[PDB]
RNA sequence: UAUCUGGUUGAUCCUGCCAGUAGUCAUAUGCUUGUCUCAAAGAUUAAGCCAUGCAUGUCUAAGUAUAAGCAAUUUAUACAGUGAAACUGCGAAUGGCUCAUUAAAUCAGUUAUCGUUUAUUUGAUAGUUCCUUUACUACAUGGAUAUCUGUGGUAAUUCUAGAG
RNA sequence: UUCAUAAUAACUUUUCGAAUCGCAUGGCCUUGUGCUGGCGAUGGUUCAUUCAAAUUUCUGCCCUAUCAACUUUCGAUGGUAGGAUAGUGGCCUACCAUGGUUUCAACGGGUAACGGGGAAUAAGGGUUCGAUUCCGGAGAGGGAGCCUGAGAAACGGCUACCA
């Protein structure tokens, strides 16, 4: 037996964010940890809404296995999900993609450097050139 | 030290925010608004920590932005907007209307209300004066100034503001044997009748209040907010009709009304 | 390095407290007042550079300064300015005489034109009209309110002077 | 500058270290209930003392006085729930007469022993530590768990582990494997 | 959670201390140290001195784009998509750290402002700017200056001169 | 209350009373492109209020008499008028008066003193600690002085001197 008895407890219907929010309580028996993707799929099947319009986060195993408790939101449309859900979560899901920043330190340094010049530094470049030459 | 303070530490917050000790160092400081900092209730708190429609500050902000929350008809977009006593919070989606009233214990209660009551706001009178060009104005203890008031409206009198325009529709004179609500101190959240009004012309008038169960108590005049004529309030009061049980009584109630 | 400040006189460099308004300084905070060293208004044997503005043209030429012209980069932006530049008068319309710039990516031929500021739009006119209306309306409302109040006062005074009779 | 976390020292050492009789008593107690430390005993004593303090205070107040009626009553209820006080003695005056044995005879240790499942206290302790024994389908690791009287009916082996019927695991499994291809 | 015990004598009863005993969100330190949760941490001496990096910046349909920026494509022949810079606005007086000063000072509870200032906020709110009333800018006034383009100064700095 | 407020007198190097932006593109024909009109942003006057602010009342601080008199030319205590300030006030200035505090410790000295919430101990009473997560207050090497601003005598602002 694998079972995976999924439950949506504490269901708040939320029109203000176009979602349904609930505590996900899932049963394991003999199987360790449900995996998020699978859970999402299950939720989608339950609720008829698209798999990408489902979001599940913040899970903990009961201690001694058997159960997992977490938090789940099901948005009305995929568009809705896109425009209300945090970016990291979206990335995790597979919808939105990773933003490619440098390490924050580098950014800070860059900013500081920028501070040190007044205006766009094309004139400055020219000055450096010509002055360097003679 | 140097100008106004702009942060609020989590412990220094009003206790009736019901804010948890952990999960953060800071509390949402109410912005400059209609209600006093300590007597207010920021929109964020209302949204996240009461109704649970938002999970975090970002969510709350998002909710605010799509122009959906309405404090006293007017829109609002501040996360830290200080909605206080008698303020009507209307959500366009859900079609729920709320009035911010206290409960038996002290904190702000989630009090669901119909559209027929949500149209008006009830407000105490703080000041009555002639303004510029000799024009009389009334000041509500809840923010407003209303020009050309009915000239037998005095201080401490409560006023039915129609909210949609902001005009006085009707009023209650402050007098003995009139239904009252307590808005400050230990007795805050309690409903009563006004048995007697002590004066002490110099510092702080004390009003004696009896509730429905014949149980007298005394509070300062500026903590006392008229609500109607006894038995017949102008607004709907929250569950437990501002009554205050003893602890034992409360326990008994909890026990005897078990239905798990 | 040090610049020449106009007004100092003196054939030597001097320290000055410099604020917003006067040169030899760009303030980085509002009301910042750096004490900076600056060279005088008198030319000596110690200067590296003189800055010379040639006002009267002469007999001979200097290669690329008297013979040659640099085009003015930006046409006027204000409508009145535009009018002035061309010499057009008030009834002639500004839109048509706006200086165009031709930009090409390599294939796409494209034109740039300034937003004429202080131009008589219909929108502007409408706004003005609305403003005019609004104040008037407010005034009317106020008057009405005052009248009502007066009436109320009258019909309370009367009431008072009905119980002013008695024994 | 985050809000401070509350600690509380949950035991108290004796005010005189080598009181020989006392020491022997402690040892005896340990022997009885398979206690790893004197520390456990001390903890229990501390707990008892706290209760006593409350009870004494309550007594000091007038009887039928609100506070006594409430808090004392609550305490009594708690005690009954835990199973330390008996139904004969819901009194508050009897709360003072409790003594350390009644708390130790209520641990998930002793309870486990006294329902079968064990053969001596040490064995029971081992089982508890070893993640055998569940209460309400919840595997309890803690030897000093304080069984809540109504939950005492439910003490059983886990659905995981052997003993309560699952995969044998580790040593048995190894043995089986060895047997297999020979 | 009301407790004492060893030491003045050949022995005794005291006064008395010293010594032990227990605790310390009390520091140090000596040995050891498997796990879980929680987590103080350059205060004490020197409010002694500081390499280097970072810690306050900010733009929406909605103050100002002719970047000679990117767009590029089926709202522009005034602009109108994004948008670096710069002007303007606002913020930088909050936060964070530390305890040197300080003994009616600070501070705590308590009053008072009929003794004042207060960006912001949420309410309010201004037909009267005219100046004699037969031909008047109001279908909208003026001159700048930033970025930018060019000419430089200095060993150098978030130094700025000269012109357009 | 000489308050709110109103009124007469005038004054003023006459403050403010929208030459500002975005999206809407609706209603009457006197058929102009006419007159109009919606939802908003920023602004701006005084009064509110709110976040604040300066002061301010009464009562309460640890050791010390091997500190008993202290303050008052250079303001000490009070008066009058002015100046100054956001405003009250010796806050400062002029003229005048001689007060003010103190064995119920003034004043001075010390603190290895920031104050409080609190902490350790724990029959009852106490004793010791509180640089430190919250609330006040100070300070940015030391002392001054200011600019900008609603708000700073600011130091990740400036000006000087000393180190
Ligand atoms: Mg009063
Ligand atoms: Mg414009
Ligand atoms: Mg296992
Ligand atoms: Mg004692
Ligand atoms: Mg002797
Ligand atoms: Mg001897
Ligand atoms: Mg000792
Ligand atoms: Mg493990
Ligand atoms: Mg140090
Ligand atoms: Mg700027
Ligand atoms: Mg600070
Ligand atoms: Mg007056
Ligand atoms: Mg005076
Ligand atoms: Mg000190
Ligand atoms: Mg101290
Ligand atoms: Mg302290
Ligand atoms: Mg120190
Ligand atoms: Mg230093
Ligand atoms: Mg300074
Ligand atoms: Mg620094
Ligand atoms: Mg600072």
């Amino acid at each position: 037996s694998d079972a995976i008895t999924i439950r949506t407890r504490k269901v708040i219907s939320n029109p203000l964010l176009a979602r349904k929010q609930f505590v996900v309580d899932v049963l394991h028996p003999n199987r360790a940890n449900v995996s998020k993707d699978e859970l999402r799929e299950k939720l989608a099947e339950a609720y008829k809404a698209e798999k990408d319009a489902v979001s599940v986060f913040g899970f903990r195993t009961q201690y001694g296995g058997g159960k997992s408790t977490g938090f789940g939101l099901v948005y009305n449309s995929v568009a809705d999900a896109k425009k209300f859900e945090p970016a990291y979560r979206l990335v995790r899901y597979g919808l939105a993609e990773k933003v490619e920043k440098a390490s924050r330190q580098q950014r800070k340094q860059r900013k500081n450097r920028g501070k040190k010049i007044f205006g766009t530094g094309k004139s400055i470049a020219k000055k450096a050139a010509r002055r360097n030459a003679d | 030290a140097r100008g106004p303070k702009k942060h609020l530490k989590r412990l220094a917050a009003p206790h009736h925010w019901m804010l948890d000790k952990l999960s953060g160092c800071y509390a949402p400081r109410p912005s400059a608004g209609p209600h006093k900092l300590r007597e207010s209730l920021p929109l964020i708190v209302f949204l996240r920590n009461r109704l649970k429609y938002a999970l975090n500050g970002r969510e709350v902000k998002a909710i605010l932005m799509q122009r959906h929350v309405k404090v006293d008809g007017k829109v609002r977009t501040d996360t830290t907007f200080p909605a206080g006593f008698m303020d009507v919070i209307t959500l366009e989606a859900t079609n729920e209307n709320f009035r911010l009233v206290y409960d038996v214990k002290g904190r702000f209660a989630v009090h669901r209300i119909t559209d027929e009551e949500a149209s008006y706001k009830l407000a105490k009178v703080k000041k009555v004066q002639l303004g510029k060009k000799g024009i009389p104005y009334v000041v509500t203890h809840d923010g407003r100034t209303i020009r050309y008031p009915d000239p037998n409206i005095k201080v401490n009198d409560t006023v039915k503001v129609d909210l949609a325009t902001g005009t006085i529709t009707d009023f209650i004179k402050f007098d003995t044997g009139k239904l009252v609500y307590v808005t400050g101190g230990r007795n805050l959240g309690r409903v009563g009748t006004i048995v007697h009004r002590e004066r002490h012309e110099g510092g702080f008038d004390l009003v004696h209040i009896k509730d429905s169960l014949e149980n007298t108590f005394v509070t300062r005049l500026n903590n006392v907010f008229v609500i109607g004529e006894p038995g017949r309030p102008w607004i709907s009061l929250p569950k437990g009709k501002g009554i205050k049980l003893t602890i034992s009584e409360e326990r008994d109630r909890r026990r005897a009304q078990h239905g798990l | 390095g040090f610049p020449m400040k106009q007004g100092v006189l003196l054939p030597t460099r001097v320290k000055l407290l410099l604020a917003k308004g006067h040169s030899c300084y760009r303030p980085r905070r509002n009301g910042e007042r750096k004490r900076k060293s600056v060279r005088g208004a008198i030319v000596g044997p110690d200067l590296a550079v003189l800055a010379l503005i040639i006002t009267k043209k002469g007999e001979q030429e200097i290669e690329g300064i008297t013979n040659d012209t640099v085009p003015k980069r930006l046409g006027p932006k204000r409508a009145n300015n535009i009018r002035k530049f061309f010499g057009l008068t008030k009834e002639d319309d500004v839109r048509d005489y706006v200086i165009r710039r031709e930009v090409t990516k390599g294939d796409k031929s494209y034109t740039k034109a300034p937003k004429i500021q202080r131009l008589v739009t219909p929108q502007r006119l409408q706004r003005k009209r609305q403003q005019k209306s609004l104040k008037i309306k407010n005034a009317q409302a106020q008057r009405e309110a005052a009248a009502e109040y007066a009436q109320l006062l009258a019909k309370r005074l009367s009431e008072r002077k009905a119980e002013k009779a008695e024994v | 500058p985050r809000a401070p976390r509350t600690y509380s020292k949950t035991y108290s050492t004796p005010k005189r270290p080598y009181e020989s009789a006392r020491l022997d008593a402690e040892l005896k107690l340990a022997g009885e209930y398979g206690l790893k430390n004197k520390r456990e005993i001390y903890r229990i004593s501390f707990q008892l003392s706290k209760i006593r303090r409350a009870a004494r205070d309550l007594l000091t107040r007038d009887e039928k006085d609100p506070k006594r009626l409430f808090e004392g009553n609550a305490l009594i209820r708690r005690l009954v729930r835990i199973g330390v006080l008996s139904e004969d003695k819901k009194k508050l005056d009897y709360v003072l007469a409790l003594k350390v044995e009644d708390f130790l005879e209520r641990r998930l240790q002793t309870q486990v022993y006294k329902l079968g499942l064990a053969k001596s206290v040490h064995h029971a302790r081992v089982l508890i530590s070893q993640r055998h024994i569940a209460v309400g389908k919840q595997i309890v690791n803690i030897p000093s768990f304080m069984v809540r009287l109504e939950s005492e009916k439910h003490i059983d082996f886990a659905r995981t582990s052997p003993f309560g019927g699952a995969r044998p695991g580790r040593v048995a499994r190894k043995r089986a494997a060895a047997a297999g291809g020979e």
